């Protein structure tokens, strides 16, 4: 609960980022789910993962989502010559 | 008791009262004729109003045009828009709409200055 | 091109009148204001009949095959309408008063309550042609001594129950024949009976009371007829009755009282199944549907309408219009919804896909003066008489800024530029232009420059530039960015109302009070052309006058200008009863509607033989729907366009024809077939051959298409991919389409701005939405499986 | 005054905003006896709107703007004894 | 299978998860939930054509309006 | 509008090629993304469902 | 074939308007002699920036041309030309002495060399107008020139400049003046002679860019 | 009569001003 | 727009008068014969002469030039325009009826049909539907888009003039003989009526194509119906 | 003969032909029919109306 | 009310409970700012 109350302080950015998410990742992946539960207090701060962390979801969808112009300029430039 | 329109126009200090009513074609500035109008360099200044419209528009009416006040070249300016506004208010109110709106559109399509004056003084920077 | 039929009515769900399911519970039918509203409460959408009466209106039904509608006025002018095609059909006038009226079960007859008597009648046929005299009246009734409040009809067709002020409740037998059955008077009540209703087995009889008496009359002993078996009571401490109804088939009484209550019951044993209130203000009426589960109310004083579901007790409509008030509107940039703001000084925002006021937004204490959307659609602004204007988003339904000036002064319009970095405002009474930052919500300056008061604003979109324009006759054009602030007065003759500016930012439509239009240029400062529109709106006569009803400059001109999304066409409206629409580079009307014919309303006809009074505020052309608003002093008013009935082909010849279509889409030349379609422009053929066209030559079709068509075809692709259902086919039309020709649009930017706002909210209503369902349905799997918990 | 309102605001007051009052004391008018005669046959306007009603009270800020319509008779005689009749703009 | 009311059976799926998909992760990897919705995954992982199709729509009608 | 119109086979390749590694690489993280967010709210709402 | 007639009376008004006048009400000619018809650009890059597009009486038209940025490049070009020409210590609003001596200058480069006045001095301007300048760089205080180049606007008004004060210096106080010495520095110009001021001072500066470009 | 026609109200009539 | 009154006479002179104080405003001349049909856009913007020499102008009207004239091979006893669909209809004397759009001024539909003089035409609000009465005693409604016929009513005396309602609900057709004018009410906007021609695909027959359930298998739908029910579901908690 | 598009409706603007109308009583309103023709029709004999 | 009836242009009118004027039916607390939350 130590390491994720350092995973929460490190959510709130831009760059300190996918570090927090891959630590959360690892986390959620290799402990036990009811462990994470009922480890005491430890709700009142994935509360305030999760609003974070759907933030930049959204944002790296919006900017894969913008990344098809090169797929765009592509068949553009196939239709060229 | 015959129909009589009467128009106003100035620039900066000049003003010319313009009565336009049903005649024969004769248009006169303190009596004397269109045609002899005084700095006669900017005589065509004051002829495009009856210019742009053809003279046809201006077989039935005659308009007397007393002007005092201004220099020489707002004098010109002030007949020019008195000429202009009077023959657009005669059409208003004697003869069709449609004739009215389409002087009006020639005009405002030549320059707006010939209707309404930008009368509204200077920016404080 | 301007076919505007009068489509949908947003605004006052309800007025006055009685709701009525439909013979099924899909359709739930008000009597809104005028006209009537369908809702269609499955396949979740709403219509406004195109008929008006003459007067406000007072009892709606239709019968039991769901094919004929009667409405019915405050005074006696029947309404027929065919249902199932919204033609009007015979316009009938009783001679008096009407209270209610109701169709027999079985369609053949329908029974209406004219004042102390009652009328029998039996209805027309709607298979056979257009009568002149259809109405053929069966019988009256003349037992009562006052007023009849309600009828009620058996479940089959011999029995009618009539209650009345007179505390008398009648039942009365449809045919003579077999009249001494039972032409009986139960009296007993203390005041008013209100209601009278038959159970499901005809041998009892309820009749309920002001005073909250329900009476179980029943044919036992004591030859032996009709006494009373039970006395029940509602016990509401000063809440007499106000409305009620009986659904038989299910044993439910529903019951609304005078204090914004209403309490249900389980009748024959007399249990309280449910009980509620809506308000400080009296539910008015009250319907079933024919199968007991949907359960609508509708209160009139606020003017509100529920329905309920009372099985698991959920709503699934729950609406409420104004008192008499919508002052401006504004559409989304993306046209998926729409604000109005409403006097009373509140926002609602509907959707104009269903009908539904989804979002109160309940913050200002006076009056409201206009709304404005920037940046895309999903931040708007709203401007207040009460000393503030104040930004709202769509995303979490909050303010987030209050910019008030230090002052406590009103406004009255405001605008805000596309790059949603600066908020502009303009007042009344201190003759200035204020304007906002919206990053941080201070006062950025006090930008003067008028004589006078300003009374309507616009930002640009191209080199956002501010347009004002204030009552000394005067536009100013301002450029407010990049160490400048650059003015430049225009100067109009009359006083100014009503600015609106062209979407391509190069010029700038203004009305005048010498009832007149005017464009002109911004770049430059020189006109363009004036409509003159002092002849073609027709107020109307005041029932306060000396004077006549044409020459008295009453509202002889335009109030509200805007422009359309293409460029020409310039709708506009008043405070007179006429929405004109023009177009631009031509200077005449395209067309001129009247807005409604409610002599209710004062200035209404022409020829009449304080009060309310039509008024119409804010007008405004859609994004994409090709459809106009206008807020009136009723409500929202949506008149809707179409490519439909009108036949407005595109250089058709001799040999194009739908047969000749088909046969080369059949013959498969499918790039031949599409043109040879379009050019005739007509809809079945447009969806046939375009849904007909397979999936594996979609780049041959698209790379070949001509370059003029273009347009077009993708301003059908996105209004059908709308409510179409093949979203993957739609999505690789549009793929195949821009790809191909995606650097024409791009040099051709603004003949496509009507179409790729279209497509854009296409994808960010349904599509967008579908993928992010499917994706948190893939990484819901994702964790599912790979983690692991074992408790 | 934040306190003195018990006194001052009374039906002279009160009235004094009617724009038959308004009227009068702008000198568009003899007397109330034919101002109302005015505003009922509905020549007089305030902002851009007619009015009618002699009941109206103008606020303040619309006291500035209570004028006479374009084309009508009592515009019309008015700048026709003043001898300033533009008849462009509709008299 | 059948691509037919595809928003109303991911819906549906969803409505099953959030609703007691706990049991199904408790006792995940118990054969027949295992290969149940193995078989799911391996039907609904080829429905990600539309999500490719519509990042690209989006962005390129995104850019072609403004840019 | 110019990089359209060049004329290389090799930029043409280059743009494949990043196009291809740079999408890679955008939706892997956003997978991470999800996941967590996914896991994280289920986490959150058994506990609610478990005392709530 | 097709035929539209519109006036029926002959139109003869109570004054009696000159013949010449009343043959103008056709088509605006210029000074009542020059029509803006048939006048065209020869150069590209200068349309848009002089303005032959509206026929004019007589270059008066004194509406507001500067209270913005490029505004001042929509009002005709001899409109232009003369009110650039009014200007020295003499004479400032002297402005019908300058329409008068800009009639006389179109009138004799017609007497002499009967193209149009019009399209002689648009084409003069085209071609006077220079295309590369230097420019002062900073450096430290080295006097180092750099080569830059001159929107449109700025080789109009630079060309009517050149033009105004090159009729200035050849008629400072010697023989003629300056209506009869614009005319013939205003057609060497438009044939581009190079013995004209304006083409020599164009050379001049295209060679000083030329040189430290 | 100065600060009355500097405030001169232009738009007042009487029934004696029609001649 | 109410503007302008048009007039055509024998001797081809068409004059254009203004019509709220009834002087004369321009006088167009092009035919040399006498003038049949003379119609005008919405837009004040394409005027159009249709004389019986054969010859049909497409003028301007807000200049004065003209910038059209198709020449025909028959003589022109009538005229008809429909403003809002910009396409107008002509009488032949080959007794054809000849529909023509005043923007490409092709010869858009050529419809046979009638044995005699055909007397009366109208369109239909809608632009869907002419109908022609002619000397034959028949009323004849042409549906242009399929360029054919889709009845023809026999009546016993030869119908005059045929005119429509605003609202396309009325015909109003007089007849030879009875002094009242006769009406008939149609059964068009009540139910769609088929396509067919007579004489002495059901999609395009009835003009109106449901759309199919599902192009293919691999096409992906959605819920055939609304589309807050998706959200009503996830949310409805 | 026989239509399928437009069925016949009221003859309009016809009063009479020639034919002696008859008249009769409807109890208050005193009704006279007229005939038309083909059809007939009936007025009141307050109103005028049909 | 009765102010500006007398000074206005137009007409101005004016157990267990429910309520009909909300601003949303689905976000209900879902929708936080994650700076508040």
């Amino acid at each position: 609960i130590l390491l994720m109350k350092r995973c929460r302080d490190w959510n709130t950015n831009a760059k300190t980022h996918t570090i927090a998410q891959r630590t959360i990742r690892c986390i959620l992946m290799h402990h036990n789910i009811a462990k994470l539960s009922e480890i005491p207090g430890m709700v009142k701060i994935v509360d305030a993962i999760i609003p974070y962390t759907q933030r930049h979801f959204t944002r790296v969808d919006n900017l894969v989502e913008q990344s098809y112009i090169l797929d765009y300029a592509l068949v553009e430039m196939d239709k060229l010559f | 008791a015959v129909p009589s329109v009467q128009t106003f126009g100035k620039k900066k200090s000049a003003t010319a009262v313009a009565h336009v009513k049903a005649g024969k074609g004769l248009i006169k500035v303190n009596g004397s004729p269109i045609t002899l109008v005084e700095p006669e360099i900017l005589r065509f200044k004051v002829y495009e109003p009856l210019l742009l419209v053809g003279l046809d528009k201006f077989s039935n009416i005659d308009i007397r045009v007393r002007v005092t006040g201004g220099g020489h070249v707002s004098q010109v300016y002030a007949i020019r828009q008195a000429i202009a506004k009077g023959l657009v208010a005669y059409h208003q109110k004697y003869v069709d709409e449609q004739s009215k709106n389409e002087l009006k559109k020639a005009f405002t399509s030549y320059d707006r200055t010939l209707l309404i004056a930008d009368s509204r003084r200077p920016e404080p920077k | 091109k301007s076919d505007f039929k009068f489509s949908n009515l947003l605004g006052t769900v309800y007025r006055q009148g009685n709701i009525t399911f439909s013979d099924d519970g899909k359709q739930l039918l008000s009597p809104v204001g005028n006209r009537v509203s369908v809702f269609d409460l499955i396949n979740n959408k709403s219509f406004t009949f195109e008929y008006e009466h003459r007067k406000n209106i007072a009892a709606i039904d239709l019968n039991k095959q769901g094919t004929l509608l009667i409405s019915i006025d405050e005074d006696g002018r029947a309404i027929l309408v065919n249902f199932k095609a919204r033609n009007v059909l015979h316009h009938f006038n009783f001679k008096e008063k009407c209270s209610a009226v109701k169709f027999s079960p079985d369609g053949r007859l329908f029974a209406l309550a004219s004042g102390r008597f009652l009328q029998i009648w039996k209805t027309p046929d709607v298979n056979k042609d257009r009568q002149f005299a259809p109405f053929v009246r069966h019988r009256v009734h003349a037992g009562h001594f006052q007023d009849i409040t309600s009828l009620t009809w058996s479940q089959d067709s011999r029995f009618i129950l009539t209650t009345s002020k007179d505390l008398s409740a009648k039942i009365w037998s449809v045919d003579s024949e077999e009249k001494n059955l039972a032409a009986t008077t139960f009296n007993g009540h203390r005041d008013y009976v209100m209601g009278a209703f038959f159970s499901h087995d005809q041998e009892k009889i309820y009749t309920v009371s002001k005073d909250g008496a329900v009476f179980v009359w029943e044919f036992t002993k004591r030859k032996y007829s009709w006494r009373i078996t039970k006395k029940h009571f509602f016990y509401a401490n000063q809440a007499k009755v106000k409305c009620v109804t009986f659904h038989p088939a299910t044993r439910l009484l529903a019951v609304g009282f005078t204090s914004g209550e209403f309490r249900l019951y389980d009748l024959p044993d007399f249990t309280l199944i449910q009980q509620l209130s809506m308000g400080q203000n009296p539910v008015n009426t009250v319907s079933v549907n024919q199968t007991g589960e949907w359960l609508a109310f509708g209160s009139s004083k606020l003017g509100q309408l529920l329905v309920y579901e009372w099985q698991s007790e959920s709503y699934i409509l729950k609406q409420q219009g104004h008192f008499d008030s919508t002052n401006s509107l504004a559409y989304s940039p993306d046209g998926s919804r729409v604000v109005t703001a409403s006097e009373d000084g509140k926002i609602k925002v509907w959707d104009i896909t269903s009908g539904f006021c989804l979002a109160t937004f309940e913050e200002h204490t006076s009056s409201v003066t206009a709304v404005q959307f920037a940046k895309r659609g999903q931040v708007m602004f709203s401007s207040s008489l009460d000393g503030t204007v104040r930004a709202w988003d769509l995303i979490r339904y909050r303010n987030f800024r209050t910019f008030t000036g230090t002052e406590r002064i009103q406004f009255n319009c405001l605008a805000v530029d596309p790059s949603g970095e600066v908020v502009c405002a303009g007042s009344l009474d201190n003759f200035d232009i204020h304007v906002w930052s919206v990053q941080t919500g201070q006062l950025l300056d006090a930008l003067s420059g008028h004589e006078g008061p300003v009374s309507c604003l616009s930002f640009s979109q191209e080199n956002s530039v501010l347009a004002s324009a204030s009552w000394d006759k005067t536009i100013r054009i301002w450029s407010i960015f990049g160490r400048s602030q650059q003015v430049e007065p225009i100067e109009v003759y009359s006083d100014v109302l009503a600015l609106s500016m062209r979407p391509d930012g190069k010029e700038v439509a203004v009305s005048t009070l010498k009832g007149q239009i005017s464009i002109f240029n911004i770049e430059d400062a020189k006109q363009v052309g004036n409509i003159d529109c002092r002849k073609d709106i027709i107020s109307g006569r005041f029932n306060q006058d000396r004077f006549t009803a044409k020459n008295s400059e009453r509202s002889k001109f335009f109030t509200t200008i805007h422009y359309s999304f293409d460029g020409m066409a310039i709708v506009a409206g008043g405070n007179n009863n006429s929405i004109c629409l023009y177009d631009v580079p031509n200077e005449v009307l395209l067309k001129r509607f009247i807005v409604s014919r409610n002599m209710a309303l004062n200035g209404t006809l022409e020829f009449l033989n304080m009060r309310p009074e039509v008024r119409v505020t804010s007008v405004q052309f859609s994004p994409t729907a090709n459809a106009f608003a206008a807020a009136s002093t009723e409500g929202l008013l949506i008149y809707s366009t179409n490519d439909t009935i009108l036949f407005d082909p595109f250089d058709l010849d001799v040999d194009v024809t739908p047969h000749s279509t088909v046969e080369a889409l059949r013959e498969k030349q499918f790039l031949n077939a599409l043109v040879m379609a379009f050019r005739l422009n007509e809809e079945y053929l447009i969806n046939k051959v375009y849904e007909a066209i397979p999936i594996k030559e979609i780049p041959l079709v698209a790379s070949n298409i001509p370059a003029i068509y273009l347009p077009r075809i993708l301003k059908f692709i996105g209004d059908f991919a709308i409510e179409s259902q093949h979203i993957e086919f739609n999505l690789i039309w549009i793929k195949a389409l821009l790809s191909a020709s995606g650097g024409y649009i791009n040099e051709h930017k603004y003949l496509f701005s009507t179409a790729m706002r279209s497509i854009q909210r296409f994808i960010v209503r349904v599509a967008k939405e579908v993928v992010n369902t499917t994706t948190d349905n893939k990484y819901t799997y994702r964790f599912l499986v790979s983690t692991d918990g074992s408790m | 005054k934040i306190s003195d309102l018990e006194n001052k605001v009374t039906v002279s007051a009160i009235c004094r905003r009617r724009l038959p009052v308004i009227m009068h004391r702008l000198k568009m008018a003899e007397t109330i006896q034919d101002a109302v005669k005015f505003i009922e046959q509905g020549h007089v306007r305030v902002g851009p709107n007619l009015i009618n009603d002699p009941a109206y009270l103008v606020t303040r800020n619309m006291e500035d703007y209570v004028t006479w319509v374009d084309n009508s008779k009592i515009k019309k005689t008015l700048l026709r004894y003043r001898n300033q009749i533009d008849d462009f703009d509709f008299s | 299978k059948s691509n037919k009311n595809f928003e109303l059976y991911e819906t549906f799926m969803s409505l099953l998860f959030k609703a007691h998909g706990d049991v199904i992760h408790a006792n995940n990897k118990n054969q027949d939930i295992a290969s149940a919705l193995q078989n799911w995954e391996d039907v609904h992982k080829k429905e990600d054509r539309l999500d490719d199709l519509v990042k690209f729509c989006m962005g390129v009608a995104a850019f072609v309006t403004t840019a | 509008k110019e990089l359209v119109s060049q004329k290389n086979e090799e930029l043409k390749l280059q743009i494949n090629r990043v196009k291809t590694e740079l999408r890679s690489a955008l939706k892997s993280t956003e997978d991470d993304l999800g996941f967590n967010v996914q896991g994280l709210k289920f986490v959150k709402q058994q506990w609610n469902l478990r005392h709530n | 074939d097709f035929e539209v007639v519109e006036e029926f009376t002959p139109v003869v008004l109570a004054t009696p308007i000159p013949e010449e006048v009343q043959q103008a009400q056709t088509e605006i000619k210029l000074f009542n002699k020059w029509s803006f018809e048939e006048v065209e650009v020869k150069d590209a890059s200068l349309v848009d920036y002089v303005q032959v597009r509206q026929p004019i009486f007589v270059a008066h038209t004194a509406g507001r041309y500067a209270n913005k940025r490029f505004r001042k490049a929509q009002c005709p070009i001899i409109e232009r030309l003369t009110n650039s020409l009014m200007m020295n210590g003499r004479n400032n609003g002297k402005k019908l002495k300058a329409v008068r001596i800009i009639k006389h200058t179109l009138d004799i480069i017609n007497v002499l060399t009967d193209q149009n006045p019009i399209q002689v001095v648009v084409d003069a301007i085209t071609n006077t107008g220079p295309r590369e300048d230097t420019t002062r760089v900073g450096g430290g205080g080295a006097a180092r020139r750099q080569a830059v180049d001159v929107s449109p606007l700025r080789r109009v008004n630079q060309a009517i400049a050149l033009l105004t004060i090159g009729a200035r210096e050849a008629a400072f106080r010697n023989i003629k003046t300056i209506a009869e010495t614009l005319a013939e520095e205003l057609i060497n110009a438009a044939k581009g002679s190079s013995t004209s001021y304006a083409i020599k001072k164009k050379d001049e500066l295209e060679r000083v860019a030329k040189s430290n470009r | 009569l100065r600060e009355k026609a500097k405030e001169r109200n232009p738009d007042e009539y009487y029934h004696a001003m029609h001649s | 727009c109410g503007n302008f009154g048009f007039i055509g006479s024998s001797n081809g002179s068409i004059t254009i008068y203004n019509m709220q104080s009834g002087i004369l405003r321009k006088k167009y001349k092009l035919h040399k014969r006498a003038v049949t049909g003379i119609s005008l856009d919405g837009m004040n913007r394409k005027m159009v002469s249709c004389g019986l020499d054969g010859i049909v102008g497409f003028y301007d009207f807000n200049k004065s030039t003209l910038l059209g004239k198709l020449k025909l091979d028959a003589p022109i006893t009538a005229m008809v325009y429909h403003r809002s669909s910009d396409l107008f209809a002509l009488a032949l004397d080959d007794l054809s009826i000849v529909v023509i759009d005043a923007v490409t001024q092709r010869v858009v539909r050529q419809l046979w049909g009638h044995s005699n003089r055909i007397t009366a035409f109208d369109f239909s609000p809608e632009g869907r539907w002419i109908v022609s009465a002619s000397l034959d005693s028949t009323i004849r409604t042409w549906d242009l888009p399929t360029g054919g016929c889709i009845d023809g009513i026999i009546v016993d005396n030869v119908a005059t003039n045929v005119k429509f309602s605003p609202n396309g609900d009325l015909l109003a057709t007089t007849h030879v003989t009875g002094n009242g004018i006769c009406i008939w009410t149609n059964r068009a906007q009540f139910k769609t009526v088929s396509t067919r021609t007579i004489d002495e695909l059901n999609d395009i027959d009835f003009n109106t194509y449901t759309s199919l359930e599902q192009i293919d298998k691999e096409l992906l739908t959605l819920s055939i119906g609304p589309r807050s029910k998706m959200n009503t579901l996830l949310h409805l908690d | 003969k026989n239509s399928k598009i437009f069925s016949p409706f009221r003859i309009i603007g016809n009063v009479s032909n020639g034919v002696p109308f008859a008249t009769g009583t409807l109890g208050s309103t005193f009704y006279i029919v007229t005939c038309v023709g083909k059809t007939f029709q009936i007025y009141d004999a307050n109103t005028l109306h049909l | 009310y009765k102010l500006d009836v007398l000074s206005s242009v137009h007409f101005v009118p004016k157990t267990i409970s429910m309520e009909d004027a909300q601003p949303l039916y689905m976000s209900n607390a879902s929708s936080l700012a994650p700076q508040e939350i």
